[PDB]
Parts: C-alpha cells; structure tokens; sequence
C-alpha cells in the first residue's frame, strides 16, 4: 500500500532509464542469425498454441514452417528487446528489422 | 532442452522471502479445505505468536502454526535440489531470491 | 461495509489472447476471481473495474493502443503486470451485519448476509433466557426475552470470521 | 518440460550464506536422536535416520505433510550436538582469527588505527571505488583520535561524491578487477595481522597456539623470557566452548572491521557477524530421499556421530552427580571432545579425518556432483546407433530406421491444421509409422495408446479436438506425442566432438527397412567419421524454440565453412573424385538416351531439387553423324 | 561466456571488456573468404548485387557520411608513413573505430580499404571503376560478425582441435607452456 | 576444488548476478550467449 | 485449480481501502453487470443480483 | 552364439539348513501360461524358442508356498540346447540344486557387421 508504492515506482524508474529511445539506438539495423531462428521458434510456439494467424495457410501444418511465411510478409508481431551491456535495452520491432 | 528441458526437469516451489527451495511443502488441510503451500523457515509457532485463520496452517504431525504464505514455483533441475541439501548439511546457505516480489 | 482496494496483479497470457490482450486477464485471472475470497484483498471479491495492463516500454504514452508483453523463454505464454480495482465485501470483528434467516435449530442460527453469504450464531452465544420450542411437525424459533417469535432482520456482532472451507463463515454473539 | 505448463518467478541471483543455529532449529521438521536406523519388522525406528518425518520411505506415507513416495519432497531434521565443534570449511580461516589476538583486551594485536585503515580502503572497494582506496593512504593518543576521523571522513566523502556522480549503486561495484585489489587486500591484512608480538592497545604478549592438523587445537606455553610484562601490566588441549569464549568476545569488539572482510558486496541486510557461525552447535541430516540405501554412507557417518551423542550425554550425567571419579570422568569426557569433532570432520571431508567418502568427496573431481550431473546429463528422446555410408540422401538429412521411428515422440497440440495429419496419426498408433504413442489431455493427463485396440483408438481421434470441459483449462488443447515424421530436426553427434560442426542439426528421412543410422559422405569430413564400426549419438529436440535453432542456426548447412580458418570442411571423397575426371574427361560422349537418365537421376524435380517445373537441357556439343553430349555439358545443366 | 556485444565489443559475461573490436575489424571468418578476392567479384557484379539487393537497402542506413571520413584518414596516412610508429600524431581514428560498421557504409577496415584501392588502380576494365568499390563495401557489411556469437568457445576450439593433429620446444608442450 | 572457492564464497558473503554459462546451468537459466542475448516482446493490440 | 493459468503469480495492494456507500456500490452493480451481461460466472451473475436487489429494494 | 549361464538355487544358504526351494512345480495356483517351454521337472525342453520374458526354470519355495520362476534376461532371443543336471558330491545324496542351461543365437549375418 506504501511500501509496494514505493518498490513498484522505483522499478519503472529504472526500467525507464535502461530505456533507449527510438531517435538514439545506434545498434545494427539487420536482423542476425540469432535473432531470426527465435522470431521463427516463439512464434512457432505461439501458432502451435491457437493464436491468430496473420498469413492464408496453404495447407502448412508445421507451425515453423508457418512462422517462416509470416516472416515473408513482415506480419510477426514481436519485438528484439536487444540488451546492452550497461543492463540497458533497445527495442527493435521485426518489421523495421531487414533480412540478409 | 538437453541440460534442463530433457533430463531433470521440475517445477519445484521456493519461498520468496527464505530463498530456499527445499523448505516449503504442502499444508496437511483440514476436512474439506485445500492444501496449499507454505514455509517451514520463516513460519511461527502458534504458541509463539501469542491471526486471521487463513494464515494459518498444520503439518501431519498436528503442529498448526501460522506463518509464511510468501511462495512461488520455480522451475529448477532437479540436481540443483540436491546441491542445497549437500551444502546445508556443512552448513551453507543458499538464498535463490526469484524476481517478482 | 463494501470496500475498495486498488491491486497489482502480475498475470499470465495465452497466446489464444493476443489479438485481445484485455479479455484473456479477464477470463483468466478475473471471472474466476469473483464471488470467492482472496487473502491479499482481505474479503469476498466482489467484482473488478478499470483494467489497465502496464506496458512494457516506458517510452510509450497512456494513450498507446499498442503494448509489450515479456514472452516467457520456454512456453508461448506472455507475462504483465497489471492495474485494476476490485470491489471487496470484507467482514471484521466487532461489527454488526443485517441478516435474513434460513435455518431455526437448537443447536444453530443458519442465517444468510445479503442474500448470498452464510452465517452462524452458536448454542454458547446464546444466552440463557433465549429458549426454543420444539416443531413435532416440520424447525421451531427461539423465544426472546420479551417473549415473540424472530423474523426478518437479526443484527449481530461478528465473533469470528471463517473462510477455510469453500465459503466465507461469520461466527457471532449475541450480546452487546 | 510442457510449453503448456508455464512458470511465473525466475531465480535472478543467488548469494551464499551460512545457516545459524536459529534458524535449523525453526527449519527443522523432528530432530532425530538415536543411532540406529531400521528396527525388525522392515518398519523404520522413530526418532532415528529413516524417519516418517523426515518424508515419505518405501510405501509409507509422510508424517510432515502426509504425501506418498511420488509426491513427498522430502524434509530436512537436525541433530543436537552437546558441544559446539569445528567447522573443517572454517578450521582453516579460524585458526587465522584464533591467533593474531590479545587474549586480555580481545583486540586483535595489530594496532587499531591501522586495523581502522583496512576497514576503511575495503569499504571503499565494496564499492566501485578502487582508485580512491589509494589516496586514502595520503591521508596521514588525542591525534589517532583526529587521524581516525580524517581518513573516515574521505571514505564516506569519496562514496557521496561517486554514488551521487552516477557511478555506483548502494548495492557496489563488483569487477573483476576490484576482485583483484580486495583479495590482494586481506591477503595483506591475514599476513601482518598475524605476524605480531604484542598487542599495540595492551602492551604485552599473548601464549602462542598449535594446529595438529584438524580436530584438535593446542595453545604452548608462555616464556619465561617475557612473562614480565603480564606483571607490570596492573601443550594443553583447550576447549572448543574455550576458543568460541574468546571469539565471541574478539569479534565483538571489531566489528567494524570484519563487518567489510566478510562481505563483498555492500551489507545492506545489517547482519552481525559471528563466531558461531565458524562453529557448528547443530548438523543438518540431509532427507531421507537423498540418502535411500543401496546401508548408505550417510546414514554410516550420521550413526558415528548419534553414538558418540549419547555417550558424551551418559558422561555428563555422572558430572551432576559429583574426587577419583571426578578425574577419571573429566579425562574420558574430554576423549570425547575430540571424537564427535572426529566424526563431523569426517562427515564433511573425509580426507582431513579406505575411508568412507564424506559429503565433500561427493562434490570435488570428475566423478562428481558439478562435473558429473551439473554440466553434463544423461538426457531423454536421444539414442544411439553405428553409422553407416549413404548416397541418394540430401546432405541435410540422416537416414532413421523404423526401431527409431518408433520409440522416438514429439509432442503435437492439435489446432485446426493438425486435426487432417495427427487424427490419421493417431489411428495408426504406437505401432505403425507415421504413428502415436499417447495423448496428453488439456488438465495434464495421459492417455497411453499401447494397451487399445483399433476401435478404442479411434474412438479417442474424435474425443481430441473437442472444446475444453473446464474453465480452468479454457485455453489449452491436447497434445498428441506423434512419431517422428520425415519434417523433424535431430542433433547427430560424434565423441569426441572437439568442435562445433561435430554436432550439426539434420533433417530426418525415414527409411523403411534397415537397422543403423545413415549418413551422407559430405558429413564424414566434420564429424572425422569413417564408418568403420564407429557409432554417434541422435538426439531429438521436444519444442519448437530448438527446433527453430537445428533447422537455421546448428543446421549442417550454415556449418560449410569450419571457423578455424574459414576453408571449407564439407564436400565428397572418395568414388565421387574419381567419377568425375571420367566424367569430366574429353573422352566422355553421351546419347540423347544418356544424357537425359544422369540428369533426371540427380535432379528429381518432385524432390524439389530443381527451379523451373521443367528439366531444361542443352544443344549437343556435336550434331551430325549423331547427336553427343560431352561430360562438361552434364555438370553445366546440372 | 564472451561474446560479441551490440557495441561490435566482444567482452566477458559479467560486462568486462576483453576486446574493443573482434580482431580489429569484427568481420566473421566464416564470410571472409572471397572477400578480398576482388577479380571474382568483378566477374560476378550482376550475380551478387542480386543477392545484396543495394537499392532495397538505401532508406535504412547511412550511406554517405562515413565516406566522408573515409577519406580524411586515407589521405592523411598517405601523407603519413614516411616516419616510423613511435613519431606517428595520428589525429584521427580509424574509420572502423569511430563509426559502426554494420550501420555506415564505407566504415572498413585499413586492410580492406588499401587493398581495393589498391586492386581498383592497377588493372582498368557494363560495370565501371565506382559502382563496384559501392559493392564491396556492402559485401564488407554483410561480413560483420554477428551480436550474440560466442566467441570464446569458438576461439578455444580453434586451437584445442587443431593440437589434435599433432633447437627449442615444439608443439603440444609448447601450447602447455 | 570447489570448497577451496565455495568457502571463499561463502566467507565473503559473495552475491553472483547468474551471468556465466556455467552458473545458468546450474540453476537452470538461458544462456546469455547467441539466442537468450534479448528479450521478445509481442505487440498486444488493445490497451 | 490453483495453476499460473488461473490465478496471478504475485498479488498486491496499491492503496490504502476506503469505504464506498451505496451509490457507488449499485452504480458499479449497474455497470459490472450490464457489461458482463452485454463460463462458470454466469452462475455468480445471479449471486451479485441477490447482492444488487438487498441495496435497492426487497426481495 | 552358444551362451551358457548356471541357475543355482544354492547360493543363499550354507551349514546345512534345508533345502526351501525345490526343483519343478507345486500345488497352488501357479499360471499354465509356461507349459510351453517348461517340462515337468521344472527344466525347459531341449530346442524350445525363447526371447525376453519366458521363464527358463520353475521352483518351489517354501517359505512363500509359490511356485516363481526365473526368466530370460536378454534381448536376443535364443533356442535352449542343453540342460545339464550338475550333481553335488556328498555322502547323503542331495536333491539337485544345480542346473546348466546353454542357448544358440542365430547370428545371420546383419548389416553392420565386421567382414
Ligand atoms: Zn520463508
Ligand atoms: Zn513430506
Ligand atoms: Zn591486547
């Protein structure tokens, strides 16, 4: 009531403060090969487990091989939280991402 | 998924205030109620505090006592559970604080 | 003897709820939550009013219509923290609470609180010039010290509050 | 691990820490007191090793928290100790802070401005200030007073100024190069902490002790050279309740000294720190989940220990009873002292008390608990089968025989594209590929498909994709553990595998007859797999976050070129090489007959091999007398 | 635990600091190999401008600017080397040092900005002397190593597997010492 | 020899932030390395 | 029951409760049942109607 | 493959304690499942096919009144060749406790294998 008061607006300080803005991210604008196959495997996760699709399904059952028609279309909706070393972030999105 | 997700996978439960994984257990309930989990560490004799009937609960031995609710499940290795019981019998503390508080 | 209490509540979210991120806290984590007791509110939640999932940037606006949700590493489901007020009907010693009568023993007074909650009077509670007459036909009523059969409104003290089986109890003498 | 069963509170760090007397105590399920383990009747005597308490044992329910064998995590008891004795983690750190001690001021002997100096340069390290630790030493009976204060003033001005100039938090800096300077530190402060002749507050000497190794402790006997200064100042085995009666009351004194030798990271918790947290007045018996017999060599040291307990508790009672008896009882309970320090020694190391392996043992060399079972596992879904050479598969697969087919499962939720492929999966069943082995139903159950018939098993295709009959589950669906198909991803591995492209991620292709695993020849250059007999393991990943990961980022064809220098390690070897400079030779003429065979019997359109839905070719190199195709021309439409 | 941050600053996993670049240059041995091997380039300018696809790119990085810097230090040591490296007042970073690579354009190593243009003036020959140093600037780019390679382990099996093959001490032994 | 560094771990009261391999093994993390080097976050579209 | 996908993993409290009188009480009963009305609580609509007609009327 | 193992039924007693389990089958219940490999002395047949799980001799236990078995503990199944009675020396002439069983592995030749 006071105490998690407190405890809650100091933790979104400094979540705040780790906080990038979007003018001032000076990381890579390629989405590596790293990046890629995690896109690819937690939205294949997500399809598997009866979220929305965002693609017309030509009889794809794998859900991987889903993720990989989303990401065709740019249509995945997640987002690269790319950590700094400093415990800051920078939040890139998949469609300002570019492939290879 | 070879070193954690296929060998020794659990989702034991740990106290947020102790830290430790091998305390907490589940509550012997009474006729009708729930068996939750809470603390044995940080718990308190009902002798020694001196209560809102919710806070309180009883082992199998037919010690009731009221104490701590503060709990979560973690998923751990197993071995990890085993390290802890290899460490506090030298007398070593192991204090896994888990992040929402 | 209705309150408010505003919570946080740091949920989870299946990915069936991501096109409608406000629906899967209710349906979830909410509708089972009411017409139960919950120990972190105090009482028997009543309902809840403005759900407000806190965003994950703080660079965004209140007005944001989008928001981030942490993806757990292992499972698709995302996790939030969360703001809403819930409405809690909570019972403490020391109070009086109006009562409608559902059950006329000799050992019991089986009443119910606003229509939807139980309650009890005990045999010890009772005093000595309070004494019952016997139904040899279907359930008779306690004599009171002015000599009239009870009904409708019997206001009583809360001795002990009992919400360890399914339901919420109210023990409760009747002195002053 | 199910995706389906997630986990809200992740373990961010950990820091280790010592458990006081207080709290095994409240900790502690039923302290457990004599030496026997298991009476007659199979049954486990109470109040001994084997105890219902301490959790459930071999069809027995629990006396804590009332669960059976599957479902009892176990609890952990204490046993009692009549004498505080020595921890053998600590002998060796409390033997420093035994010595280096005045016995009369309970100062150590080092005198205290500069004691006040190392409490000052190791606060400043606790924090991110390693350079400011160095100026302190600038800084240079009534002027110690004022000295004292000047060097405690630039420390709590140096953190001010630093923690509000953005640089270190209330919790510390800790580098790995401020390690460096505050181990170097208290190096220097244990080295001339213990070379000193008297103490520099009380000017006189102090009797020297002996170590004999562990379990027992000496202190010599005062010269006579000096014992003159302990008159102007107005050999015996000692105690273990005599050595805690002096560092009780040394580490009181200074505590402000050991309040920063003791702790990295800046103490926020405020903890004092003890003496007794060098001793150990109550073990802590591990329970008995961990100790079931093979009896087992824990429930052999804890036996040595309980029967030792109650002998030094049978001498203490002739003691309340009480001068020849007093003597000899006095110097037998003293041959006590030291064998219940002898078998908590050899409790917990068993190489400072042939020997029984102590609880240290079962943690130190390969062989061990990190080594053995920490960093490397024994795994689920994984096999292992001997290889053998393989053309006509495509490079990115391995070739899986039906006895691995079989056996081999991966967890399916059914959604609205599974229900066409995983209700004719499950039909088929355990023993039939493309099969199913069980269902995992929305509340976690489990429905094993070996034991049903043919019209059961169809009967739980359509009970599969049903809506949820619980609102508790309102969001979860079935998972079918199908077979592994000819789309799935598995990890083939070599021992040794001394690099990275030793352990690749291949597609599957199932083969329907043969009995070992099959392996194309542009792999035998990575794994240094000739297949004479050797054998490699087959792992199969459970989720799609590992599936994703063997498919693009371990595949076998992201690893063309080795990382070493950068040449490639991929490529064909032996009969290969020789075809093609025949093939490749001017010599090589091929009809329009064979010419058209070598190109359809590699390139398989409805493999998906080529590019245009049609095989294109070439004019022959020569026309007329008769139309030939040279062998450059094969491997240019190729 | 050292890997390759997202500064191009490959360091240890509590945060220290073990290289400032990865090599000097942060390009991945895996996708250097014709990287320096210009006149395949150049018989292959259509066949790998369509698998770069520059035009696609244009509308997300900075393209110009590092080039301007580009030549501030080539010209400078130029003018420069005459002297040896106990004189050198550099004045300047290099191009490499003080731009991200995998952001700028035209931010190479020294290495691989002599080397083109050594390569571009000796030999002279429908693509001409400028569209295709525009192309191996980009390869270079596509070259970086990426954020999140563990690079330690792969720098420790390139050592310990190659010990597997084998007046002053020699091998093995002189890897022990 | 782990107890020559458990106990000047635990001597120094040490506090480790979970950040090597080795000790996201032991108590089960991801790796910092490669893939668990950023977080994923998905876009929810409703407030 | 008692799972991740049922209740909350932590549950706090903000503020400090006030107590609310019965305007406020039957204006929330109007509009947290006529949203809800607008699954097992359609069983516990009818339990918070024999809360909402005790503070209008009678039964 | 010709593999032979010993079925002793002597090896947890000693100083001359009674003979509690006996060669062959009893009188309670035991299942007629294993008529097909067992003979009535309790020995299985000379020739007879067996793989994992058939039992390859019955005795009679006396302090449990129930006829167990012993079965095959290997997963490679095997034809029984000879079944000797290994006798023990002694001056009052014990019943057998002793039983030789020796098995033939049909090892065809396989892929896999060594040339
Ligand atoms: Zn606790
Ligand atoms: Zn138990
Ligand atoms: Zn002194």
């Amino acid at each position: 009531p006071e105490d998690f008061q407190q405890h809650e607006q100091i933790r979104r300080k400094t979540l705040k403060e780790k906080a990038i803005p979007k003018d001032q991210r000076a990381t890579t604008p390629y989405m590596t090969k790293y990046e890629r196959a995690r896109i690819l495997g937690t939205r294949a996760l997500q399809i598997s487990m009866n979220a929305p699709v965002f693609v017309d399904l030509e009889g794809e059952t794998d859900p991987l091989r889903i993720a990989m028609k989303e990401l065709a279309e740019k249509k995945i909706p997640l987002v690269i939280r790319r950590y700094l070393p400093d415990g800051s972030f920078e939040d890139w999105s998949v469609e300002e991402l570019i492939v290879d | 998924d070879r070193l954690l997700n296929s060998s020794d996978y659990t989702q034991a439960s740990v106290c947020r205030e102790c830290g430790s994984i091998l305390t907490t257990q589940q509550s012997v309930p009474r006729i009708g109620s729930i068996s939750t989990v809470c603390c044995r560490r940080c718990s308190m004799r009902f002798e020694d505090a001196k209560i809102d009937d919710s806070q309180i609960w009883e082992d199998g031995q037919g010690n009731k006592f009221v104490g701590g609710n503060e709990t979560t499940t973690v998923a751990i290795p197993f071995v990890l559970k085993y390290l802890d019981s290899e460490l506090s019998a030298m007398g070593i503390r192991l204090r896994y604080n888990v992040e929402p508080k | 003897c209705i309150v408010r209490v505003p919570i946080a509540l740091y949920v989870s979210l299946a990915p069936m709820y991501l096109e409608n991120p406000l629906q899967g806290v209710m349906k979830q984590h909410l509708n089972p939550l009411v017409m139960k007791y919950n120990n972190k509110v105090g009482g028997v939640v009543l309902g809840y009013e403005g759900l407000k999932i806190l965003d994950a940037d703080p660079l965004s606006k209140e007005d944001t219509s989008e928001k981030l949700i942490k993806i757990t590493p292992d499972t698709p489901f995302g996790f939030t923290w969360c703001h809403v007020n819930l409405y809690v009907w909570q019972p403490q010693v020391g109070d009086v609470l109006e009562g409608y009568i559902f059950i006329q023993s000799a050992s019991h007074i089986g009443l119910l609180i606003h229509d939807a909650f139980n309650a009890s009077i005990k045999k010890n509670n009772i005093p000595v010039d309070w004494t019952f007459v016997h139904n040899d036909v279907e359930l008779g009523h306690w004599v009171d010290s002015n000599g009239e059969p009870i009904d409708g409104k019997l206001r009583f003290t809360v001795r002990n509050v009992h919400t360890t089986g399914r339901v919420v109890s109210v023990d409760g003498t009747l002195i002053s | 691990m199910d995706i389906s069963k997630p986990v809200g509170s992740e373990i961010t760090s950990v820091d280790f820490g010592i458990l006081t007397a207080k709290e095994i105590r409240n900790l502690s399920a039923k302290q457990i007191t004599n030496p026997t383990v298991l009476d007659n009747l199979g049954h486990p005597v109470s109040g001994g090793l084997y105890d219902l308490a301490l959790g459930a044992f071999l069809r027995n329910l629990c006396s804590t928290c009332g669960l059976d064998e599957k479902f009892c995590p176990g609890h952990q008891g204490h046993i009692e100790l009549p004498v505080p004795c020595y921890n053998p983690l600590f002998f060796n750190q409390l033997y420093i802070y035994l010595r280096a001690s005045c016995l009369f001021c309970h100062h150590f002997r080092l005198k205290s401005v500069e004691v006040h100096r190392y409490a000052c340069k190791l606060r400043l390290l606790q924090y991110g200030l390693i350079d400011e630790s160095y100026k302190l030493d600038e800084i240079t009976s009534t002027l110690l007073n004022e000295l004292k204060s000047k060097r405690s003033e630039y420390v709590d001005m140096a953190i001010a100024k630093a923690l509000s100039d953005g640089r270190t938090t209330e919790r510390g800096s800790f580098t790995a190069t401020v390690n460096d300077e505050r181990k170097k530190l208290v190096h220097e402060f244990h080295k001339k902490l213990l070379s000193r002749g008297k103490c520099d507050n009380c000017g006189m000497f102090s009797p020297k002790f002996r170590k004999d190794g562990f379990t027992k402790i000496f202190e010599t006997a005062l010269n006579e050279k000096q014992i003159t200064n302990n008159r102007v100042k107005g050999s015996t085995y000692i105690l273990s309740t005599e050595v805690k009666n002096i560092l009780d009351t040394v580490f009181r004194k200074e505590q402000c000294v050991l309040q920063y030798v003791f702790h990295s990271r800046p103490n926020l918790s405020r903890k004092l720190v003890k003496a007794d947290s060098f001793f150990m007045d109550v073990l802590v018996v591990p329970p008995t989940r961990f100790r079931l017999p093979s009896e087992n060599s824990q429930n052999q040291l804890l036996s040595k220990v309980l029967t030792t307990s109650l002998l030094i508790r049978d001498l203490n009672d002739d003691l309340s009873k009480l001068l020849e008896d007093r003597r000899v009882i006095f110097s037998r309970l003293m041959n006590a002292f030291v064998t219940i320090q002898n078998d908590v020694n050899a409790f917990i190391d068993s190489t400072k008390a042939v020997p029984i392996p102590g609880v240290k043992q079962a943690l130190e060399k390969k062989e061990g608990l990190f080594r053995k079972h920490m960093m490397g596992k024994r795994v689920n879904y994984a096999a292992r089968s001997v290889i053998s050479p393989d053309p006509n598969i495509e490079t990115n697969e391995i070739g899986v025989p039906p006895v691995f087919a079989v056996k081999l499962t991966y967890p399916e939720p059914v959604t609205a594209y599974n229900i066409a492929e995983l209700r004719q999966a499950v039909i088929n069943g355990p023993d039939k590929w493309p099969g199913a082995t069980q269902i995992q139903n929305e509340d976690g159950s489990l429905v094993s498909l070996i034991g049903m018939s043919v019209e059961q098993r169809k009967a739980l295709a359509n009970q599969l994709l049903t809506p949820s009959s619980n609102v508790s589950t309102h969001t979860l669906n079935k998972k079918v553990y199908r077979h592994i198909k000819n789309r799935d991803v598995v990890l083939m591995n070599r021992q040794p595998t001394l690099h990275k492209a030793s352990m690749m991620g291949h597609k599957v292709r199932v083969l329907p007859n043969e009995k070992t695993l099959r392996l194309h020849y542009a792999n035998t250059g990575a794994y240094n797999a000739d297949f004479d007999g050797d054998e490699m393991n087959m792992h199969f990943p459970q989720n799609e976050n590992a599936r994703a990961e063997a498919l693009n980022l371990a595949n076998t064809d992201s690893q063309y070129l080795t990382p070493t220098s950068g040449s490639p390690v991929r490529g064909l070897i032996q009969d290969h090489i020789s075809a093609g400079v025949w093939l490749t030779s001017k010599d090589s003429f091929f009809t329009r007959e064979q010419y058209q065979q070598y190109i359809y019997g590699c390139i398989r359109p409805e493999d998906g091999h080529t590019t245009r839905s049609k095989i294109v070719t070439l004019p022959p190199t020569i026309f007329k007398p008769y139309p030939l195709w040279t062998g450059k021309q094969i491997i240019t439409t190729v | 635990g050292v890997h390759v941050s997202y500064d191009n600053s490959i360091r240890d996993a509590d945060g220290t600091l073990v290289q400032f670049m990865y090599g000097g240059d942060a390009i991945d041995i895996t996708k250097e190999s014709h990287m320096t091997q210009f006149e395949f380039c150049l018989d292959n300018y259509y066949a790998l401008l369509k698998k770069y696809n520059p035009s696609a790119l244009i509308e997300h990085l900075d393209v110009e600017s590092a080039l301007k810097y580009s030549k501030k230090t080539l010209k400078y040591r130029k003018k420069h080397s005459k002297e040896p490296h106990y004189k050198q007042s550099v004045k300047y970073d290099p191009v490499l040092a003080k731009y991200n690579p995998a952001k700028y354009l035209g931010s190479v190593s020294e290495n691989f900005q002599d080397k083109l243009e050594s390569f571009l003036d000796k030999n002279s020959k429908g693509v001409n002397e400028k569209k295709f140093r525009a192309l191996m600037q980009l390869k270079y780019m596509r070259s970086l190593i990426n954020p999140g390679e563990a690079v330690g382990i792969i720098a420790s099996q390139s050592v310990g597997e190659p010990s597997t093959q084998m007046n002053v001490t020699l091998g093995i032994p002189r890897l022990r010492e | 020899t782990t107890c020559q560094f458990l106990t000047k771990a635990v001597l120094d009261n040490e506090r480790e932030q979970l950040d090597s391999p080795s000790a996201r093994i032991v108590v089960g993390k991801l790796n910092n390395v490669g893939t668990g080097s950023f977080d994923v976050l998905a876009k929810v579209p409703n407030a | 029951t008692a799972t991740t996908l049922n209740t909350p993993v932590v549950i706090h409290a903000t503020q400090l409760p006030q107590h609310v009188s019965t305007d406020e009480v039957l204006q929330f009963l109007e509009s947290f049942i006529d949203e809800k009305e607008n699954t097992n609580l359609s069983s516990s609509i009818s339990q918070l109607k024999r809360i909402q007609r005790d503070f209008k009327g009678l039964p | 493959m010709y593999k032979t193992e010993k079925v002793d039924l002597a090896l947890n007693r000693n100083r001359g304690d009674p003979i509690t389990q006996h060669f062959g089958f009893g009188n309670d219940e035991w299942p007629k499942e294993w008529l097909e490999k067992l003979d009535e002395d309790g020995l299985p047949y000379i020739g007879t096919y067996v793989e994992e799980g058939d039992p390859i001799c019955a005795y009679f236990d006396d302090t449990l009144n129930k006829t167990k078995i012993k079965t095959y503990h290997s997963s490679e199944p095997a034809y029984i060749e000879e079944v000797n009675l290994i006798g023990d020396e002694s001056n009052k002439f014990q019943e057998l406790q002793t039983v030789s069983i020796k098995y033939r592995i049909r090892r065809t030749p396989q892929i896999g294998d060594k040339f």
